[PDB]
């Protein structure tokens, strides 16, 4: 899901 | 592609009432991504709940989501003024985004007929060859109301455009514009103009309409 | 406080492109998703596709795949949607939004809702030129047919584009005032009336003009509307 990729982003 | 149903489209209830809005969505949503938008007219959106029951800080804890899968709701324990608009639900479950149609949430008040005034052409746009012929039906509700044109008792069609304000936030009702528009050259064929008008305040059908030249 | 600012109205001919900025003001710019909804006249929102900054990750709804292009410019936290080969159907009003963060704060985890969104761009799509409108009154005696109350009125016809502004009196005038939406006429044209209700007893000693303002055709003008 494109709406899951800046929490993945701000996990890091 | 998901297809989120909101239904009914209006509710109507009143300040201090519970009110509950329902999405259906045509496929399960991942991960209960659902989000629900407050709009008013003419202004942006505005977030209420997200991840189908979460509630970000500023939003008043009036308002409250709950459901998971494909059935959602909005609740709202008690109804204050500002929160008499259209409400939004969103899922973003998957890359392709999509919004439900919309609920709008207005005032229930006591039936109150319409006002009907009809206008006949201004002489100044009748000397451009146009004649715009106008019926108006004022602070009226429910909402419902059905207009129809007749020239020389002859039902019109194709021929017209009308126009509905926003509830009034004083007393709750609405007001419709209706033109009728002919050619000058049309116009001048015909002798009575009117405007009937069916609304559920209304006994029986009000008729309104003037004799071309009076 | 992550404030949205948006470019202002357009109008293009149909065929054309049209590039709209939002530009933002607090939080983080680079690693929230930022996404373009629009809404055409009377109609629902429809989200368009959006954009990560950081990964140039971009996401566009199937429906618009080939005539659309969201950009970031990073350095001026400003965000872009370009929308070509323009169909009259995409006249609407667009809106750029950022997804909101957990808790307080701008900085938290991102929740994917939109929590922030600009004020809205209008995008008229037509072929139709830029117009003043005519005023014609909507004078009133039909022996009033309603009560000891009065209606009369402007119909501000034929003009491009929207918006116009009508006020009665100056502005002194506003109680039982009801200035419609404007209507999408076939000739390409929009039209609307605003008509105030009043004692049918002023019609004989009260003057009523209309205030009508058509900012685009840079038009002013002001009918007294008489029995």
């Amino acid at each position: 899901n494109w709406f899951d990729i800046t929490n993945a982003l701000w996990r890091r | 592609e998901i297809v989120l149903t909101q239904s009914p489209g209006t509710q109507s209830l009143s300040p201090g009432e519970r009110a509950t809005l329902s999405c259906r969505a045509s496929q399960s949503v991942g991960n209960n991504k659902l989000a629900w938008y407050q709009q008013r007219p003419g202004q942006a959106p505005r977030l209420l709940i997200y991840g189908a029951s979460s509630r970000p800080s500023g939003v008043a804890d009036r308002f409250s989501g709950s459901g998971s899968g494909t059935d959602f709701t909005l609740t709202i324990s008690r109804l204050e003024p500002e929160d008499f608009a259209v409400y939004y639900c969103q899922q973003y479950g998957q890359s392709l985004s999509t919004f439900g149609q919309g609920t709008k949430v207005e005032v229930k008040r006591t039936v109150a007929a319409p006002s009907v005034f009809i206008f006949p052409p201004s002489d100044e746009q009748l000397k451009s060859g146009t004649a715009s012929v106008v019926c108006l039906l004022n602070n009226f509700y429910p909402r419902e109301a059905k207009v129809q044109w007749k020239v020389d008792n002859a039902l019109q069609s194709g021929n017209s455009q009308e126009s509905v304000t926003e509830q009034d936030s004083k007393d709750s009702t609405y007001s419709l514009s209706s033109t009728l528009t002919l050619s000058k050259a049309d116009y001048e064929k015909h002798k009575v103009y009117a405007c009937e008008v069916t609304h559920q305040g209304l006994s029986s059908p009000v008729t309104k309409s003037f004799n071309r030249g009076e | 406080q992550v404030q949205l600012v948006q470019s202002g109205a357009e109008v293009k001919r149909p065929g054309s492109s049209v590039t709209v900025s939002c530009k933002a003001s607090g939080g983080s710019f680079s690693t929230y998703a930022l996404s373009w909804v629009r809404q055409a006249p009377g109609r629902g929102l429809e989200w368009m596709g959006g954009v990560i900054p950081l990964l140039t990750i971009t996401n566009y709804a199937p429906r618009f795949q080939g005539r659309i292009t969201i950009t970031a410019d990073r350095s001026t936290s400003t965000a872009y949607l370009e929308l070509n080969s323009l169909r009259p159907e995409d006249t609407a009003v667009y809106y750029c939004a950022r997804e909101g963060t957990t808790g307080w704060g701008w900085l938290g985890k991102p929740i994917g809702a939109f929590a922030h969104w600009g004020q809205g761009t209008l995008v008229t799509v037509s072929s139709a030129s830029t117009k003043g409108p005519s005023v014609f009154p909507l004078a009133p005696s039909s022996k009033s047919t309603s009560g000891g109350t009065a209606a009369l009125g402007c119909l501000v016809k034929d003009y491009f584009p929207e918006p116009v502004t009508v006020s009665w009196n100056s502005g002194a005038l506003t109680s039982g005032v009801h200035t419609f939406p404007a209507v999408l006429q076939s000739s390409g044209l929009y039209s609307l009336s605003s008509v105030v209700t009043v004692p049918s007893s002023s019609l004989g000693t009260q003057t009523y003009i209309c205030n009508v303002n058509h900012k685009p055709s840079n038009t002013k003008v002001d009918k007294k509307v008489e029995p």
